[PDB]
């Protein structure tokens, strides 16, 4: 058939992605192979050099929906991997591509889990994205010998 | 005298390459430990299931091997010489001598006095380990040149011998002797076994170490 | 006194499909034969998958504010720069947490915890806060400060004894909690097998996984491109319905003993909860609950897991 | 339908017309790997089957010829489409594709049996010929 | 139920298919198939069962602990009968299980003053026998 297709998930007839390595050998290694059999590099059989033969790229597919009882717009997770090579708003995450949904600055409290610190709601019209918050922020007014005492109170159930 | 190998005869059971892992793989390995028969320079020894043959010598002496069933005519015979030129590799029915061996002027060749039948004919200190092994006709050899700073002794160490030729001729070989230069102007012998063996490997493919 | 509990474990995903067939139309074909086994399965993994974030949060997340400690720190005698979050460090994690954390393919994937690990160390740096400086009323309420020697009176009063006994005896109580705050870190540099064991068990379940994709069961061949290209479609589907069969049932077992390990690391993970409401955000009367001899107070410190 | 956008593939995953609040697993992403390309070493040549197949004579099932054939382009593709032979049994691997597949190295037992010992030779079944003659293995891989 | 109508792998879903155009030889091989199947679903369903009887065992159990020390009781533990101080509780069924209502006492409008542990008299140390000594910025006074 045809030359190397060097970094292309490819059928080979010596599938995956053909990129390269820099390891060594001993005169006679045919293929290559791992832990369990995997094949993660190989002999070149033709230049008689090593290449790394990464499994195809793949992850699963979330669809976040706020509810078809409030709308009817989506985003999408595409679950680690690179946003780059998925195939408006793309937004990179630790947990994969996230399309449909804008990225925001403020932090609210978490609605829709998607990972990694990272939560989504339909607050601010579309999907937005956001770091959670832990929560709000008290201070303390601690000296070395000062004391509060609560006045009123509440009984609650 | 016999002998006490350590960790030896670990060759690559084949290719492909493997980075550092534990491979355990099933051969025929010389055991660890085991009791090599210590040879000095000889008698025809049998093949069995394989041969060891670790070879410490600075000066060529050992100058091939005669394999074969009758290790004679009738029945065909690989014989691997080794010359001042190169190897010569021949199965024929040959006609070997009670005493096959070659002189040292460099008046030599003596091993046999007839070649009929020939089927297979090729033509082209320091310590030699050899593994020898005919399964299903392939005569699959195993070599490992490890210099030594000894003379004519066993170290103790590791080797991982590199496959070498593998002879698809199909000859029964059930008895084996030693070809040896003679004056005119020391070897080991092992047997492998079936063994398991923790192939440690390294991310150069390098059988490292072996349990 | 110190005390590991694991919380969470790694939420992983299997494509049904993928790690039996692995893209190959006549193998995909088959499998419709058998119904909804993968469904099923995807249904597990997300049931344990979500359960595992559910732990964190349940056990983490028990304050309201985030709190923090005054700039200027005089606690009449006990000193806890080993316990408190350092600037200069990873992820802005105590010196003890830095020790904690420096000891312990085809259709598979791990999640990330919707947790980060910043977000765990902000809040124990928050129910920290609180504790070293409101003691327990914050965990009822509103965070009333009060001096660290009157609430050491008060967990005094709390075990039986006078407050005159901790007044008179402040400084030598002060240097022994010191000093042993001080053994801690080198008794855990030389400790948390708990939560390895957790990990070490994950690791082990997954290699056993992807290592039944090279048996026969069987079969003539361990490749589905051993069995197309090697033979006609008619005997081919006799091989791999075989192939077929024994990868459902190593998937099923894979997930069986993945239910039964999340079991046991939410009855932890519940010990865990119930145990930061007894001893960091009270004080606990029960006998061996918080330690060995007479509660006195607790303080979390984050681990990988 | 469960292929316009994700909300109705979110519908038809879950197999409902009001999907409540969540996040759900819907499909899985997979990059295309395609372009098939043959780096095998070609051997081209041609492997002579007439010669060890139709000759001027053969050999008894007692003194069976075993011809090592190999290091070809082994053509079955010309054999099946001659189809000047009454039996092609090929036990172990597909007769029809056996041009394309590629072995390492392949044997040619060559013999004359009777019409009546031409089904005794099989891989399990003994006889006059698989227990007597020539002996056919259950792991033959080859065709008769 | 759903998993009734499968063929695993068999040539319809019925029994009254498999008895019935095929012959009870043949039909052995077909049955085995669909009862394999079935026996693998029953099987998985009553394994879950089992994995999830575990774990309403363990929330009956803690609404068991809790109706001893909330209804039956009032408990000093923190954030076990509410989040506050615990006052009491009350339950109320639910259609498989059991809510309960928790009465809390909780403290509120808190004003800053300043204190100490200990009060000098006449050369002599007082300690406040259940209380605080707070101070309006002049008189000091004891609180609970």
């Amino acid at each position: 058939s045809t030359n190397l297709v060097k970094n292309k998930c490819v059928n080979f007839n010596f599938t995956g992605v053909l990129t390269e390595s820099n390891k060594k050998f001993l005169p006679f290694q045919q293929f290559g192979r791992d832990i369990a059999d995997t094949t993660d590099a190989v002999r070149d059989p033709q230049t008689l050099e090593i290449l790394d033969i990464t499994p195809c790229s793949f992850g699963g597919v979330s669809v976040i929906t706020p509810g078809t009882n409030t709308s009817n717009q989506v985003a999408v997770l595409y679950q680690d991997v690179n946003c780059t090579e998925v195939p408006s708003n793309v937004f990179q995450t630790r947990a994969g591509c996230l399309i449909g949904a804008e990225h925001v600055n403020n932090s609210y409290e978490c609605d829709i889990p998607i990972g990694a610190g990272i939560c989504a709601s339909y607050q601010t019209q579309s999907i937005i994205a956001y770091t959670m918050s832990l929560g709000a922020e008290n201070s303390v007014a601690y000296s070395n010998n000062s004391i509060a005492i609560p006045t009123n109170f509440t009984i609650s159930v | 005298a016999y002998t006490n190998s350590f960790t030896r005869g670990v060759y690559y059971p084949d290719k492909v390459f493997r980075s550092s892992v534990l491979h355990s793989t099933q051969d025929l390995f010389l055991p660890f430990f085991s009791n090599v028969t210590w040879f000095h320079a000889n008698p025809v020894l049998p093949f069995n299931d394989g041969v060891y043959f670790a070879s410490t010598e600075k000066s060529n002496i050992i100058r091939g091997w005669i394999f074969g069933t009758t290790l004679d005519s009738k029945t065909q015979s690989l014989l691997i010489v080794n010359n001042a030129t190169n190897v010569v590799i021949k199965v024929c029915e040959f006609q070997f001598c009670n005493d096959p061996f070659l002189g040292v002027m460099e008046s030599e060749f003596r091993v046999y006095s007839s070649a009929n039948n020939c089927t297979f004919e090729y033509v082209s200190k320091n310590l030699r380990e050899f593994v020898f092994k005919n399964i299903d006709g392939y005569f699959k050899i195993y070599s490992k040149h490890t210099p030594i700073n000894l003379v004519r002794d066993l170290p103790q160490g590791f080797s991982a011998l590199e496959p070498l030729v593998d002879l698809p001729i199909g000859i029964n070989i059930t008895r084996f002797q030693t070809l040896l230069a003679l004056h005119r102007s020391a070897y080991y012998v092992g047997y492998l076994q079936p063994r398991t063996f923790l192939l440690k490997y390294n991310e150069n493919g390098t059988i490292t170490d072996a349990v | 006194t110190t005390e590991i509990l694991p919380v969470s474990m790694t939420k992983t995903s299997v494509d049904c499909t993928m790690y039996i067939c692995g893209d190959s139309t006549e193998c995909s074909n088959l499998l419709l034969q058998y119904g909804s086994f993968c469904t099923q399965l995807n249904r597990a993994l997300t049931g344990i998958a979500v359960e595992q974030d559910k732990n964190t949060q349940e056990v983490f997340a028990q304050v309201k504010q985030i709190y923090k400690t005054p700039p200027i720190k005089d606690f009449g005698g006990f000193n806890f720069s080993q316990i408190l979050p350092d600037p200069s460090k990873p992820s802005k994690r105590s010196p003890i947490e830095d020790l904690l954390f420096n000891k312990v393919f085809n259709g598979l994937t791990v999640l990330p915890p919707l947790l980060t690990d910043e977000m765990i160390a902000q809040y124990t740096s928050a129910l920290l806060a609180g504790t070293i400086t409101s003691g327990w009323t914050f965990g009822a309420g509103p965070a009333l400060q009060i001096p660290f020697p009157m609430q050491m009176a008060y967990r005094f009063n709390g075990i039986g004894v006078t407050q005159n006994v901790l007044y008179e005896n402040q400084k030598l109580i002060a240097n022994q909690f010191n000093s042993a705050i001080g053994k801690i870190q080198d008794s855990l540099s030389s400790a948390l097998g708990k939560l390895q064991d957790v990990v070490n068990q994950n690791a082990q379940a997954l290699n056993t996984l992807v290592k039944q994709l090279s048996s026969n069961f069987g079969a003539i061949s361990s490749v589905l491109n051993d069995i197309l290209s090697r033979l006609d479609p008619p005997e081919a589907e006799v091989q791999i319905d075989r192939l077929i069969t024994g990868r459902l049932q190593s998937l099923q077992t894979y997930v069986t003993q993945q239910l039964i390990r999340a079991a046991e690391i939410r009855a932890s993970a519940n010990l865990a909860a119930t145990k930061m409401s007894e001893c960091v955000l009270g004080q606990s009367k029960r006998v061996d609950f918080c330690g060995k001899g007479y509660h006195l107070m607790s303080f979390p410190q984050s681990a990988p897991h | 339908d469960c292929a316009l956008d994700p909300l109705s593939e979110t519908k038809c995953t879950l197999k409902s017309f009001t999907v409540e609040k969540g996040i759900y697993q819907t499909s899985n992403f997979r990059v295309q790997p395609t372009e098939s390309i043959v780096r095998f070493p070609n051997i081209t040549n041609l492997c002579p089957f007439g010669e060890v197949f139709n000759a001027t004579r053969f050999a008894s099932v007692y003194a069976w010829n075993r011809k090592r054939i190999s290091n070809c382009v082994a053509d079955y593709s010309v054999l099946y489409n001659s189809a000047s032979f009454s039996t092609f049994k090929c036990y172990g691997v597909s007769p029809t594709k056996l041009n394309d597949l590629c072995f390492t190295n392949v044997y040619a037992d060559s013999f004359v049996i009777r019409g009546d010992e031409v089904r005794q030779i099989a891989p399990g079944q003994t006889g006059k010929i698989a227990d007597y003659n020539y002996k056919l293995p259950d792991d033959f891989t080859g065709c008769v | 139920v759903k998993q009734l109508s499968s063929n695993f792998g068999a040539i319809s879903s019925v029994l009254n298919d498999i008895l019935s155009r095929l012959d009870p030889p043949e039909a052995e091989v077909q049955i085995d198939r669909l009862i394999t199947g079935r026996l693998q679903s029953l099987q998985t369903y009553v394994t879950q069962q089992l994995i999830r009887a575990a774990e309403i065992r363990a929330s009956a159990n803690l609404a068991a602990t809790k109706m001893s020390e909330c209804v039956l009781g009032q408990s000093k533990r923190v954030d076990f009968c509410g989040k506050g101080y615990h006052l009491m509780s009350f339950p109320q069924s639910a259609p498989h299980g059991v809510v309960f209502l928790h009465v809390t006492y909780v403290p509120a409008q808190e004003k800053n003053f300043t204190t100490a542990p200990a009060i000098c008299h006449d050369g002599k140390a007082h300690f406040p026998r259940e209380g605080v000594f707070v101070s309006n910025g002049t008189h000091w006074f004891v609180t609970q």
